[PDB]
């Protein structure tokens, strides 16, 4: 029961800035594990 | 583990071969094919083991 037109132009996606400097830069390894914990490891290294 | 992939095109644009894939698909839709081992894994471990024991 309306005879009003109406034509749309445009539409546009706002988006905010966002890059995953740091983990492209440093973390470039992955290691999917499927136990429980994850253990690391440091050795001294100083030899008279 | 892996820690870098690249892209092969399988074709090149000239119409070239630059990558061959080899296989025998049985159904309609196989991406990747299959050993022949499948049928006989679980016996022959089972054999070794009745072997060894």
């Amino acid at each position: 029961s309306m005879y009003t037109t109406a034509q749309l132009l445009a539409a546009n996606e706002q988006k905010f800035k966002f890059d995953p400097l740091f983990l492209r830069l440093f973390f470039r390894e992955s290691y999917p594990f499927t136990t429980e914990k994850v253990y690391l490891s440091q050795i001294p290294g100083l030899v008279n | 583990m892996p820690q870098k992939w690249t892209w092969i095109p399988r074709e090149l644009p000239g119409g070239r071969a630059s990558f061959i894939h080899v296989f025998e698909p049985v159904e309609d839709g196989q991406t990747r094919g299959a050993n022949v081992f499948y049928s006989v894994m679980e016996q022959m471990k089972m054999l070794d083991t009745l072997q060894n024991t």
